[PDB]
């Protein structure tokens, strides 16, 4: 089977470098072109260039002539990706990629086994913990027959932090939004659909984990008063 | 460089059905055009190249065609797990380009968002800061327009958005509202209104609470 | 004697057909490292049968000529039959002018349908990919032909040159037989196709060089008849000990048993004997002409053969031929390097050779050309064989670096077969300007009458 | 030494390599039904050795390393592409593709075969590869 493994996620700061990585296995890796693609949130699709592992040729899109540097080690069937002077823009999931044909003049092809992806993030923020409060209904306002309740994580970097309710036992009518930049803080919210007769005669603790500053909090949902 | 534009951005349609989507290029690419699927934790999917020639092991419910500028992917009778994202490609020239992608999405019934509002917990204000929360759940179909009321004043300013995409289960959208004020300009106000504006309705669904209580 | 003109069709025939030959190569050649070169209209397939089956017939059309000049004169009297001689050279080039026009004008399975070879499946194996009726009269030229030297040889003195050449033609006529045999099984199907070509080429085609160069060398020489012969008669014993067992240096991976493994390499390591053996024949039969003789291009074109044949054969071959080796080698860039040598050295060159001492004495010039076209000629023989030398060399080089990358490392790490062709690129383009030296060549040879 | 001499030893050793020879030939006639699992060779692959005939694949390609050196060597392409279960479908999808029109590659041509005569073409193919070829070729790649 033919797989491409990428390296994790890096985090890096503006004008540093990072270099990430692509194991290639189920064939012969020195006969096809590598490409990189650069996926930027909302933003299509775009080629950053390919190495040729058989002779070490590559080859550069004119906008990544300045920031990427593209190798491979045979041996170990990785291809290498290297940024440079990095800056908010570059930002991005990165992909490589297997062109569909063997040779050195298919440069120009398309592909047919993509890696999954490496996450950069390119930030000056520094690793903090959320804060994390309780959103429990409107002051008395208890009426219909479903109550909503939520959990609002506030304040933290870097990605990503991992929500549940009840430890994961209260896992249906949960919405867990994406997170999004605060400045340079990320933010995000979760809601639980119950019935009426569930809350507050029972329990419900939002739980919220940041492995990244090793924080693991619970808040339990109280009626105002 | 070739610019690759793909029209629709967004098509709903429902299983069953047969859909057709466009890539048109700034010039000719002769007959070299790819397509690709992305799913969510899933690589990308191969699945069509050099215009019509279908990849090793695709269904053959999936066929494109076009030459020179204008192309097409066609998918005869759409399965449940059909429903995603496709990007196209040209590859007749360096630099190789790609067109930003059509989504899409499974029809549903029309449904209109479940409302609810948030006062700032009291945790957060003996910190400073007063995040209102909205949360408009499980509505269908994905456009929407909320509006902040302070004191029947509309608030733009200090407004943050999220939404999630396509639930795999039920089809609908849910979408997270929040205002974040100081504790100080909280406490200038009394009356505070979260309004969806959802094409289920001519009329807007207003939810909302009054600071004291 | 003047039954002895007959042989003049089939040497012009012969050079027109080669012109083709090259023609076809070149276009291959180019085909090798612009992939889509003529394409459609002549996929690579095509122009390949066209260039192997030309070049069988060339010299085919060569070895009748070179029969029907010698065996009157070896047999003291009149060839058998002058007209029947026209006959099958008509029939023979319209047979093989009609059957190049099928490969080139229907596609091959078209090309099948239409000559009916569900009925008697012969086609679509390699050398062989002619029609089974194609085939057939190919046969029936081949016993006409036999009859009519071979009455000749009857009614005539006998001479062992006349029938060591005999031996050879009838041997080679009858093996050709076996390409009616197609078994169902493939393993089967190659064992049996090896029997045409190699106890050709390694069998009895070297009878029929041999005296070829026998019969050169009793005229050119005036060296003794008796030697010669001895000599021709050790030449070919040593070409049969060595190449009957031999053929098993083609039954390493076919799927036949391992103990070809052995009989094959420890048989065909001997096979460079004979072609050594020439070599020693010509050199020291040449040194010691009791003459001089007025042609002088004929003698290079002897000598120039015996030492491309053991070059090309001998050598080129026995780098190949042990199964240790052969295991990496075996259906590579190697392989063509050699084939295009050897093929040159002892077939194009021996017909050639014949050509030389003959045409001018056919034509009624005499012994000789003038000295302007005696120069031509000996150009042509040195922009030919060096060409070939050259062509020889790059494809071994590409052979070593095919080996180096597809064959030699693990999976995984071995290169795969279209990516090692684009590394092998410059060879090829080296061997396609080699191949136009050679055109040229032939050119200048052609120009010399 | 004579001409004479020469000459019987042409003759004995021809006749007793020729007698050698066919003993030999005997021999392996008698080890094929094992070597090349001739149970196995079915009406689907003996079809599919006639398409091959037919349109000269040899012209181009290798087959157990004999033939042509423009394409692959294809008497182990079943462990290239698929393997046992899949290969026969890819095959089919392979055929119809042609030629895959890259520009300045080697070009494969379209053969407008019927899918039964692809399927013959496939079990061919499947069964060459199981041939006992005392281990050739060195590696998957052929
Ligand atoms: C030359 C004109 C060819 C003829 C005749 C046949 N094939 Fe071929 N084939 C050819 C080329 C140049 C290639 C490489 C294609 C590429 O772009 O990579 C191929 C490839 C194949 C393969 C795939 C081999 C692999 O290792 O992946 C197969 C299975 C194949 N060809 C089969 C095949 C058959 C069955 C043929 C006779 C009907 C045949 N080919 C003829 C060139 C040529
Ligand atoms: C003039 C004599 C010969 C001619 C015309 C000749 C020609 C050829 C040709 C054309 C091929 C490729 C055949 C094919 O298509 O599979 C071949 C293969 C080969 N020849 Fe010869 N050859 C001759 C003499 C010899 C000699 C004397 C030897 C031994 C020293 C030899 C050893 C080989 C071997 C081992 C192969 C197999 C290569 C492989 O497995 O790829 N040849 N020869
Ligand atoms: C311009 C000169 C030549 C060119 C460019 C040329 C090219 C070629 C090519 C490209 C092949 C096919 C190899 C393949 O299957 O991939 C071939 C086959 C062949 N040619 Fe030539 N050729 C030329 C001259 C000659 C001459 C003079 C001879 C007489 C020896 C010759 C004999 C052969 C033989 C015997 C084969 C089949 C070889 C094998 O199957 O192993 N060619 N030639
Ligand atoms: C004058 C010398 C004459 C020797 C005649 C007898 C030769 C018998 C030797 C076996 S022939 C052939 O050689 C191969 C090794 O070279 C042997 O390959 C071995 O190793 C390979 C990689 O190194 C591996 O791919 C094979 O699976 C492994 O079997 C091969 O089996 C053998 O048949
Ligand atoms: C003019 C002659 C043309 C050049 C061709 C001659 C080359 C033949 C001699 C082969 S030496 C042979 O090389 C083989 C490959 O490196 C080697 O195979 C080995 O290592 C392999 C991994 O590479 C692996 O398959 C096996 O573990 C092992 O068998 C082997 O060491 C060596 O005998
Ligand atoms: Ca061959
Ligand atoms: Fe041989």
């Amino acid at each position: 089977e033919v797989q491409l493994q990428q390296s994790g996620t890096v985090l890096a700061r503006p004008g540093a470098s990072v270099k990430m990585s692509c194991k290639a296995s189920g064939y012969s890796f020195t006969s096809y072109w590598m490409h990189w693609v650069k996926q930027r949130p909302g933003q299509g699709l775009e080629w950053i260039g390919a190495v040729y592992p058989g002779n070490s040729d590559t080859s550069y899109n004119q906008k990544f002539k300045g920031k990427a540097k593209l190798t491979a080690v045979t041996s170990a069937s990785t291809a290498y990706m290297e940024l440079s002077s990095l800056t908010n823009e570059d930002s991005a999931v990165y992909y490589c990629s297997r062109s569909s044909l063997d040779g050195y003049y298919v440069k120009n092809w398309c592909f047919d086994v993509w890696g999954q992806g490496t996450t950069v993030t390119v930030s000056s923020a520094k690793t903090t913990a959320p804060s994390v409060y309780p959103l429990a209904p409107v002051c008395g306002d208890t009426t219909g027959s479903s109550v909503t309740l939520g959990c609002l994580v506030k304040g933290y970097f870097p990605e990503p932090v991992t929500l549940t309710w009840n430890s994961g036992s209260l896992s249906s009518g949960v919405h867990t939004f994406p997170a999004v930049l605060q400045s340079d803080l990320y933010t995000l919210s979760s809601s639980v659909t119950v019935t009426s007769s569930t809350r507050p005669s029972q329990s419900i603790t939002c739980n919220v984990a940041h492995p990244a500053s090793s924080t693991k909090v619970d808040k339990k949902i109280e009626p105002r008063g | 460089d070739i610019q690759m534009t793909q029209s629709p951005p967004y098509l709903a349609a429902s299983p069953g059905e047969t859909i057709t989507i466009n890539c048109r290029a700034s010039k000719s690419i002769r007959k070299y055009l790819a397509w690709y699927q992305e799913k969510p934790g899933k690589t990308n999917k191969l699945l069509i190249y050099s215009g019509s020639t279908l990849q090793f092991g695709i269904p053959s419910r999936f066929s494109g065609s076009g030459s020179g500028t204008e192309f097409t992917l066609t998918i005869s009778s759409l399965e449940p797990e059909d429903f995603a994202m496709y990007y196209c490609q040209q590859h007749n020239e360096y630099p190789l380009t790609f067109g930003a992608g059509t989504k899409l999405e499974l029809k549903r019934a029309d449904a209109a968002p479940t409302v609810s509002i948030f006062p700032p917990s009291s945790e957060q204000l003996t910190s400073g800061g007063a995040s209102v929360v909205c949360f408009l759940n499980n509505f269908y179909p994905k456009d929407i327009n909320v509006k902040w009321k302070i004191d029947g004043s509309e608030r733009q300013n200090g407004v943050l958005n999220s939404w999630t995409d396509q639930d795999s289960k039920d089809s609908t959208y849910s979408m997270s509202s929040t205002l974040t004020l100081t504790k100080d300009e909280y406490e200038r106000h009394n009356s505070y209104t979260c309004e969806a504006t959802h094409k289920t309705s001519t009329s807007p669904i207003v939810k909302s609470f009054n600071r004291n209580e | 004697f003047a039954s002895q003109a007959v042989a003049k069709p089939y040497f012009v025939f012969a050079l027109i057909l080669f012109v083709g030959q090259i023609l076809f190569g070149l276009i291959m050649g180019l085909q090798y490292v612009v992939g889509d070169f003529l394409f459609p209209a002549i996929p690579f397939n095509v122009a390949r049968m066209v260039h192997t089956n030309l070049l069988i017939v060339w010299l085919l059309f060569g070895f009748m000529g070179a029969a029907y000049y010698l065996v009157p004169e070896e047999s003291d009297c009149e060839l058998y039959s002058p007209k029947l001689a026209w006959i099958l050279f008509w029939v023979f080039a319209a047979a093989g002018v009609l059957t190049i026009l099928g490969y080139l004008l229907v596609p091959y399975a078209g090309l099948a349908r239409l000559t009916g070879n569900e009925l008697w499946p012969t086609m679509g194996r390699e050398f062989l990919e002619q029609p089974t009726i194609s085939k057939a009269g190919i046969v029936i030229v081949a016993l006409g032909f036999l009859f009519n030297v071979g009455m000749t040889v009857l009614r005539g003195r006998k001479t062992a040159i006349s029938m060591v050449l005999m031996t050879g033609l009838i041997g080679l006529a009858l093996l050709f037989l076996f390409s009616f045999y197609n078994p169902e099984n493939l393993t089967r199907d190659k064992f049996y196709w090896w029997w045409v070509v190699h106890l050709w080429v390694e069998g009895v085609w070297e009878l029929i060089m041999g005296a070829i160069l026998a019969f050169v060398l009793v005229k050119i020489t005036g060296v003794d008849r008796e030697v010669i012969e001895k000599w021709l008669y050790v030449i070919i014993a040593m070409a049969l000990i060595s190449g009957i067992i031999g053929t098993g240096h083609h039954y390493f991976w076919i799927g036949v048993p391992g103990y070809w493994l052995w009989l094959g390499s420890v048989f065909s390591a001997l096979e460079p004997l004979p072609f050594f053996a020439m070599v020693l024949f010509a050199f020291n039969t040449i040194n010691r002409r009791r003459r001089d003789y007025p042609n002088r291009a004929v003698a290079l074109w002897a000598m120039g053969t015996t030492v491309m044949a053991f070059l090309g054969a001998g050598v080129w071959g026995f780098m190949h031929t042990l199964a240790p080796v052969n295991y990496y080698t075996h259906g590579t860039q190697l392989t063509a390097a050699h084939g295009h040598m050897a093929f040159y050295g002892a077939y194009a060159m021996i017909v050639m050779t014949i050509i030389s001492y003959a045409m001018p004495r056919l034509r009624g010039i005499g012994e000789a050309m003038d000295n302007r076209s005696q120069v031509l000629e000996m150009w042509g023989f040195w922009l030919m064989t060096v060409a070939m030398v050259f062509i020889t060399l790059f494809l071994s080089a590409a052979g070593v670096l095919q080996v180096w990358l597809q064959r030699m490392p693990a999976d995984g790490a071995a290169m795969t077969f279209m990516a090692t062709q684009d590394q092998l690129a410059i060879f090829y383009w080296l061997r396609e300007g080699a191949g136009v030296v050679f055109l040229i060549g032939l050119v200048a040879y052609l120009l010399s009458f | 030494f004579t001409k004479g001499m020469a000459r019987n030893i042409y003759f004995g050793g021809s006749v007793f390599f020729i007698l050698l020879f066919l003993a030999l030939t005997y021999h392996t006639e008698k080890t094929l039904p094992e070597r090349t699992n001739e149970a196995a060779m079915s009406a689907a692959v003996v079809r599919g050795k006639l398409v091959w005939e037919q349109n000269n694949c040899v012209g181009c390609h290798t087959l157990l390393g004999e033939g042509a050196y423009f394409a692959p060597e294809l008497g182990n392409v079943v462990g290239r592409r698929g393997g046992e279960e899949g290969f026969n479908t890819f095959l089919q999808a392979w055929m119809k593709i042609q030629p895959l029109n890259v520009p300045g590659r080697r070009a494969m041509p379209q053969f407008h075969l019927s899918e039964g005569q692809v399927d013959d073409l496939a079990e061919f193919l499947k069964w060459s590869s199981k041939i006992d070829t005392n281990q050739w070729p060195p590696n998957k790649e052929g």
